[PDB]
């Protein structure tokens, strides 16, 4: 469902916990859409395209948040 | 068994 | 002097045709971006020719694209054609490259450290995660597989209603056990699940896996032991268009007519790609240095018989036909350039039609072989039928030497290998010591030595024709994986010419070895495709080794070096044992049928049955001095200068000195030094020709040979042969021996003097205490030592499992194939980790076991309808009818099992239902054997031996109007005992005829010693024995009143009556008048003491 490593770990609890389907597949969605984000984010990195932190600050505010939504 | 001499 | 029997003396040339012998506007969007032909868009860089129009430009994929023009380089490290990464894209399993060959999880992978602000699981393979936050630990369920998460430094409850208790003291929802996964990290929810078959729309693996459909060969392994993506079960036959087609490049069949016809019909070409040039007439592509052949459009080569095409598709190559196709020559072949050459071995003499030999001596072959009491004297055509001799416990192996014309044999009963020449004269024992469980034997002709299989000892030993010298030789393993080792061996031969002995196994791992005559080169020969080789013998003539399988039920020869593996039985035979192999015929033996056959040994024609026998025939051998060919000694004389054993170096080259067991091989480089080195409990002869054990020593009979055993002042013997005396004169087992138990009553079993440097057997394991236990014991969570040094902790630890065994983490040592074999043979399930047992590496073998439904055990495929729950999920055992039993050797009983015909009518129930010795009328008694009145049969040694052996005495009746055997004594009854229990002290006939007429044992008159009482009729008895209510002695002189007076009463154990007569306890108020006095039955002693 994802190509993103930790993403992946951490979509697996969601499942173990037997969260509501319709937020649980809603946390499907974003987490898809961050994926993309993180690897943009990341290919960054290898191309050296930010050194002011934005685009890890950004992703992980909404995973933070996510981890109080969903438990994780 | 069946080859035990 | 002689020329040798049809052969030629060492200096002439034999004539292979008779035998004669003869003499020898951008808007600024130009920084890393490019234009997409629209006035708000713009291709950033790279992106042009990715594959996907990632922008609304007319210049992205125009097929402009260069795959491989310009390549990515070092600085941003490449993994596929415009597709490279660096960091950490090389092994995150991201997708990087467009198809993960950005890693592979093979380069620049095994090699990972995980943030502090997370918990690294190092225990995980890269499958499973390895890092985990620090929130997720304990925070209500587990990520790794390792599963510390939630036991690090980390609380418990009493568990639940609903929840299951694992092993690691957790407790976890009971939805979750037995449905094959790894709820709790450890499998505890996993142990002991009968998992529910699977279904239609589930695939089932070669472990019980139940996947769907979907995966069967979707080119991924998801049962974990590539059960969904075998080659075989993915098989695409090749289509070939046999009739007036042709096969397309794409695969097309296309009738005769659509070829070469100007028109495309395979859309390939295929069709036309040709049709005019015949590149076999081009003489410069055909290369055929054989004859070509231009079809339709194209050319082929083709070999001149004698020769084989190869991969090129152009050459050839000469055939080793006297390899490839032993079959064409008997006996020697020799291989030339495009054709071959038969040769006969000398003596025989090669018949005009080139490919048969016949034996040039005028001494026609016949086979012994033995039975259970019999062996026998059977000619080749199977005229003649007659025995050699009789009456032997069990024959279980033997063998013959030519060069004196002995015959040696084993009697599995009596464990002794015996001798004697094959005019029946000098019949003598040689070996009667040890020897557990010998199975198989082999003369060794040339170097004059013994060699056998022992089954319990697990070894290989060696010893001299007349039984001195004996050596252990082979043990443990042979292979340096440690996986073939010695289990069940059976079946030995010898070849003294390459200097090797072989041997078969049909253990678990069941294998045919090879080993040097001096032990130095032990290999593995056969190993595959093999399950119960019984039966071993080689062909001089030829080089070949032949072996049979009981199991599979071939017959199949190859090289001396295992390759080259041609059937002769393609699996009919329903169970061979042993064969031999003469001229162009092999002879075997069958246990179900217990037949003797005989065939073509190359192809099996010409299968005839030689004689039926009534009891199973074990080994066979064709008696002929061309079975045994002469060769030189190594050790010409002198055993070369040894002083003890003198055994064939490998290869039959030279030669090696060894020493007997209980010696020291000190090397030096002018000798080995035999140091006699045997235990405490063993006595050494004087002229240190060996060292027997210390109850032999002054026993009544010359042990040593320089007769040392035997000296002067050593006192009367009380015991019998084969039992240790202690120093008072009473008398113990040899087992009693330094067993930690006070056995004599004194203790003289128990000496330091004679415990301290106390040495146990092979298969046995010394504790703290000299007491001996045999190795498997060892670490067993029981007390075996008497003192807990076989389960002590620091030793379990500290102890190495024997070769071939595998080692649990208590410490216990079990066999290598009870591991992974859905079984706690451990206790604490260290033998049975899923995540490795559930592997490919861990099949089961297709050609011989079989593999249950529900889990991953494989059990053997004769335990197939055997009627017991071999597989845990007994699904070895449903639906079993469909299976057909052997066409000949195999009877059907009627609950569908079926079972070898020689358990048919064997008295005993083997089936279950009884099926089998239903319908049944007695079988015929042999020559040996007594019949019963109600028909069964006994061996003529139990008539008139004092034993009701058919059940009604039957066996019994008329004694005194017979004699017996002369080795017996025949009492005044009639009855017959072993002479040498007569005049021996004690009374052995029922009546004691036996010592009731021996001359006095001393001059003084008495006839037995001072410390015994004797009794009237000359038998001795032991003192204590006196008075004690027995006739102990049928004189009644050990009971008679008057005498007994000089005796006390134990009131423990013996109570007076009126008569000084003091009987046993048991015997008070026992209702019956035993004192005949009724003291005993005074009611006094009947109420409450
Ligand atoms: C069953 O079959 C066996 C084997 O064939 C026979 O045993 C042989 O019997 C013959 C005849 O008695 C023996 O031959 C004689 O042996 C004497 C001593 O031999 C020594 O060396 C041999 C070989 O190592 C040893 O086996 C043996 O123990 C001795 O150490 C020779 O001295 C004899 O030759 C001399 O005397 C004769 C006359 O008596 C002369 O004609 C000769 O020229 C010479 O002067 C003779 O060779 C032979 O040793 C036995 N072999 C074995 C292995 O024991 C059985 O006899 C046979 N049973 C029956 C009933 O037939
Ligand atoms: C092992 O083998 C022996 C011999 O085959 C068996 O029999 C023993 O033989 C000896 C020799 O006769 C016995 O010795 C005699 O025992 C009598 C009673 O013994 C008990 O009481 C004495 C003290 O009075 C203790 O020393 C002894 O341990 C017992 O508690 C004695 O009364 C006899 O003494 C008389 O004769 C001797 C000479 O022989 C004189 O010197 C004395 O003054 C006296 O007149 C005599 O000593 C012995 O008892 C037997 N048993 C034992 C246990 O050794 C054994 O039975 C056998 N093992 C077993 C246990 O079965
Ligand atoms: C008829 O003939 C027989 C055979 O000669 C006699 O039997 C012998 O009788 C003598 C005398 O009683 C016995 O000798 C005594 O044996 C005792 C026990 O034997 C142990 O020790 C001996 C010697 O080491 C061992 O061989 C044996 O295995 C036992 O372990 C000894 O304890 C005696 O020693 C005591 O007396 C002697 C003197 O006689 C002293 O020097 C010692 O210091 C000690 O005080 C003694 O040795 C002999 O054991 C008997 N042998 C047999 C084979 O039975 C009959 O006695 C004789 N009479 C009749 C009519 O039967
Ligand atoms: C192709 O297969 C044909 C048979 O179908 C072979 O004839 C040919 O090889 C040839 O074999 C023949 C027979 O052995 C040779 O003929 C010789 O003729 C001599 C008299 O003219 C006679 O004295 C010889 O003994 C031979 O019989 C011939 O030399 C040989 N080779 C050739 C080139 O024809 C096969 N062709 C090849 C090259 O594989
Ligand atoms: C296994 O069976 C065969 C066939 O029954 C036995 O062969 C014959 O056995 C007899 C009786 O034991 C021997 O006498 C025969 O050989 C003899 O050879 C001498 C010397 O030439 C002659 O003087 C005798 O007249 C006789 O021919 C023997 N015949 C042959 C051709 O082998 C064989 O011995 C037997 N084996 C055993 C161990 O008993
Ligand atoms: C016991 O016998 C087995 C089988 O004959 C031997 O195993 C073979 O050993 C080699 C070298 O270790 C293996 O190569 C390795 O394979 C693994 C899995 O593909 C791979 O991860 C490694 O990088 C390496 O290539 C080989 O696969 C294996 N099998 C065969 C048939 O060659 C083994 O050497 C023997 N002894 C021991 C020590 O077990
Ligand atoms: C001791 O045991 C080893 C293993 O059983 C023997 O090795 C095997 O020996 C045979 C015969 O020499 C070899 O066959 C030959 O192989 C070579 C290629 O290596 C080939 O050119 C020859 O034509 C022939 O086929 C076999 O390969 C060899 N195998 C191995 C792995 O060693 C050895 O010969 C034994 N030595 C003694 C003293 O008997
Ligand atoms: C018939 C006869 O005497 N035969 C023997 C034969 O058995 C063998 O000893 C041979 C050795 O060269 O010489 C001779
Ligand atoms: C062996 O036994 C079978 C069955 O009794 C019999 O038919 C056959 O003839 C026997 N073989 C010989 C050679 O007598
Ligand atoms: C497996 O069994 C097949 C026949 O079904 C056999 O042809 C093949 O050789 C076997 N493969 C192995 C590994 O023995
Ligand atoms: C245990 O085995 C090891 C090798 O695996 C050593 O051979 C060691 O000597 C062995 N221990 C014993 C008791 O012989
Ligand atoms: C007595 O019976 C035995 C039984 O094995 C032998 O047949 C022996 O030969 C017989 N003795 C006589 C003299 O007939
Ligand atoms: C007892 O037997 C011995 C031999 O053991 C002598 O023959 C002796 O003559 C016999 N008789 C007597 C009285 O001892
Ligand atoms: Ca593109
Ligand atoms: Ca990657
Ligand atoms: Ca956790
Ligand atoms: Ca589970
Ligand atoms: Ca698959
Ligand atoms: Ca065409
Ligand atoms: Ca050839
Ligand atoms: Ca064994
Ligand atoms: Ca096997
Ligand atoms: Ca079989
Ligand atoms: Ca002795
Ligand atoms: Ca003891
Ligand atoms: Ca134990
Ligand atoms: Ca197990
Ligand atoms: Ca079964
Ligand atoms: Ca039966
Ligand atoms: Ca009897
Ligand atoms: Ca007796
Ligand atoms: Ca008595
Ligand atoms: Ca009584």
């Amino acid at each position: 469902e994802f190509r993103m490593e930790k993403l992946n770990q951490l979509w697996e609890k969601a499942k173990r916990l037997h969260l509501s389907p319709v937020r649980l597949a809603e946390l499907h969605s974003d987490l898809k859409i961050q994926e993309r984000d993180e690897l943009n984010w990341k290919k960054l990195k290898v191309e050296g395209l930010d050194g002011d932190g934005e685009k890890e600050a950004k992703l992980v505010h909404n995973l933070n948040v996510i981890l109080a939504r969903y438990g994780l | 068994x069946x080859n035990x001499x | 002097p002689t020329r040798p029997p049809g052969m030629c003396h060492l200096d002439e040339f034999q004539c292979q045709g008779d035998g004669t012998c003869i003499p020898n506007a951008s808007h600024t969007c130009r920084s890393n971006e490019f234009q997409c032909l629209s006035p708000q868009r713009c291709i950033p860089s790279y992106w042009f020719c990715d594959g996907e129009a990632d922008c609304a430009d007319g210049s992205d994929e125009p097929d402009t694209c260069g795959h491989s023009v310009n390549t990515c380089r070092a600085s941003q490290f490449q993994c596929d054609n415009g597709r490279c990464i660096s960091g950490n894209w090389v092994c995150d399993g991201d997708n990087d490259c467009g198809d993960m060959s950005d890693e592979d999880q093979r380069h620049h992978c095994e090699l990972q450290n995980c943030s502090s602000t997370q918990f690294t699981c190092v225990n995980s393979r890269p499958p499973n995660r390895r890092c985990i936050p620090q929130y997720w630990v304990c925070d209500g369920d587990a990520d790794c597989s390792d599963a510390l998460d939630e036991l690090q430094n980390c609380t418990m409850r009493t568990c639940s209603a609903g929840e299951f208790s694992c092993a690691n003291g957790r407790c976890v929802r009971q939805s979750f056990r037995c449905d094959r996964r790894n709820d709790c990290g450890d499998y505890s929810d996993e142990r002991g699940c009968s998992y529910p078959p699977c279904h239609a729309n589930q695939f089932t693996c070669q472990n019980g896996r139940c996947i769907p459909r979907f995966f069967v060969c979707d080119e991924d392994n998801d049962c974990g032991d590539g059960s969904d993506e075998q080659e075989h079960l993915c098989h695409t036959p090749e289509p070939t268009c046999p009739l007036h087609q042709f096969r397309c490049d794409n695969g097309h069949c296309i009738e005769m007519g659509r070829v070469c016809n100007h028109v495309d019909d395979c859309s390939d070409n295929s069709d036309e790609k040709g049709c005019g040039i015949n590149e076999c007439l081009d003489s410069s592509i055909s290369r055929c240095d054989h004859n070509c052949t231009d079809t339709i459009t194209s050319f082929y080569c083709s070999c001149l018989p004698g020769y084989k095409l190869m991969s090129d598709k152009r050459s050839c190559v000469d055939i080793d036909e006297c390899k490839e196709s032993p079959q064409l020559c008997s006996q020697k072949c020799e291989n030339v350039v495009g054709s071959y050459i038969c040769k006969c071995a000398p003596g025989y003499i090669r018949e005009p039609d080139g490919k048969s030999c016949r034996q040039n001596s005028n001494i026609e072959p016949y086979l012994i072989f033995s039975n259970r009491y019999y062996i026998r004297n059977l000619t080749t055509d199977g005229s003649s039928y007659s025995l050699i001799l009789q009456g032997l416990g069990n024959v279980v192996a033997l063998d013959f030497d030519r060069v004196e014309k002995r015959l040696y044999w084993i009697d599995a009963e009596k464990q002794i290998i015996e001798r004697m020449f094959l005019n029946k004269t000098n019949r003598e024992t040689i070996i009667n010591h040890r020897l557990r469980r010998a199975e198989s034997l082999a003369v060794d002709w040339v170097s004059r030595k013994l060699y056998w299989l022992d089954a319990i000892l697990d070894c290989l030993f060696v010893s001299d024709l007349e039984g001195r010298h004996r050596k252990m030789i082979a043990q443990h393993c042979v292979d340096a994986n440690n996986t073939f080792c010695f289990e069940h061996p059976r079946g030995i031969v010898l070849h003294p010419q390459r200097g090797h002995v072989y041997w078969a196994d049909w253990g678990v791992h069941a294998y045919i070895g090879r080993i040097g005559m001096d032990g130095t080169n032990k290999s593995v020969i056969i190993s595959t495709k093999i399950e119960w080789p019984n039966a071993i013998t080689i062909d001089y003539t030829n080089d070949l080794l032949y072996w049979a399988d009981a199991h599979l039920g071939y017959i199949e020869f190859s090289d001396l070096e295992g390759h080259h593996r041609h059937t002769v039985y393609d699996g009919s035979l329903p169970h061979p044992f042993a064969l031999t192999i003469f001229e162009d015929t092999v002879f075997w033996t069958d246990w179900n049928t217990r037949t003797v056959e005989k065939g073509n040994k190359y192809d099996g024609s010409g299968r005839v049955v030689l004689v039926n026998t009534t009891h199973k025939p074990f080994d066979i051998h064709v008696y002929h001095p061309y079975r045994q060919p002469i060769m030189s000694n190594p050790c010409g004389t002198n055993n070369g200068g040894c002083s003890h054993l003198c055994l064939i170096k490998a290869g039959g080259r030279g030669f090696t000195c060894a020493c007997p067991d209980d010696f020291q091989t000190v090397q030096l480089r002018d000798r080995t030094l035999c140091m006699p080195m045997c235990s405490s409990t063993q006595f050494l002869c004087g002229n240190n020709e060996k060292c027997i054990p210390i109850w032999w020593k002054c026993d009544g009979q010359k042990d040593c040979s320089d007769g040392s055993d035997e000296p002067d002042l050593c006192p009367h013997r009380f015991c019998r042969l084969g039992q240790f005396q202690c120093r008072d004169g009473n008398c113990t087992s040899p087992q009693a021996l330094c067993n930690a138990r006070q056995d004599c009553a004194d203790g003289s079993d128990e000496d330091r003097v004679l415990c301290e440097h106390h040495r146990c057997e092979s298969n046995e394991w010394q504790c703290a205490n000299k007491r001996c236990i045999p190795q498997s014991w060892q670490c067993d969570s029981v007390n075996d030592c008497l003192d807990n040094s076989d389960e002590d902790t620091s030793h379990c630890a500290s102890r190495t499992c024997r070769p071939g065994q595998f080692k649990c983490n208590n410490g216990r040592c079990i066999p290598q194939s009870w591991k992974c074999d859905v079984d706690n043979d451990c206790g604490d399930y260290s033998d049975e980790p899923i995540d490795e047992c559930t592997t490919a590496a861990y099949n089961c073998d297709n050609h011989t076991e079989f593999s249950c439904k529900t889990n991953y055990r494989c059990i053997p495929q004769w335990a197939v309808c055997n009627g017991f729950d071999d597989c845990r999920d007994n699904s070895d055992e449903q639906g079993c009818e469909s299976v057909p039993c052997h066409p000949s050797g195999d009877f059907r009983c009627a609950n569908h099992h079926c079972i070898p015909l020689r358990w048919k009518c064997d008295g005993t129930d083997d089936c279950g239902d009884n099926s089998d010795e239903e319908n049944c009328v007695p079988r015929e008694c042999s020559e040996s054997e007594f019949r019963c009145a109600d028909q069964q049969c006994i061996p003529s040694r139990w008539v008139c031996d004092q034993e009701n052996d058919c059940g009604d005495n039957s066996d019994e009746r008329d004694c005194e109007m017979k004699t017996c055997h002369p080795e017996h004594f025949q009492c005044t009854s009639g009855h017959c005992v072993p002479k040498a229990l007569a005049c021996d002290g004690r009374a052995d006939c029922l009546d004691a005829s036996d010592e009731s007429a021996c001359p006095t044992r001393f001059p003084n008159g008495t006839y037995c010693p001072a410390a015994m009482f004797e009794c009237k009729n000359h038998v001795c008895i032991q003192s204590f024995w006196i008075c004690d209510g027995e006739n102990d002695c049928v004189d009644g002189s050990d009971e008679e009143i008057h005498l007994c007076f000089n005796i006390p009463c134990e009131s423990p154990q013996r109570f007076r009556c009126d008569n000084s007569r003091c009987v046993y306890g048991h015997q008070l108020c026992n209702g019956v008048d035993d004192c005949g006095d009724g003291s005993d039955e005074k009611e006094e002693h009947c109420r409450k003491p």
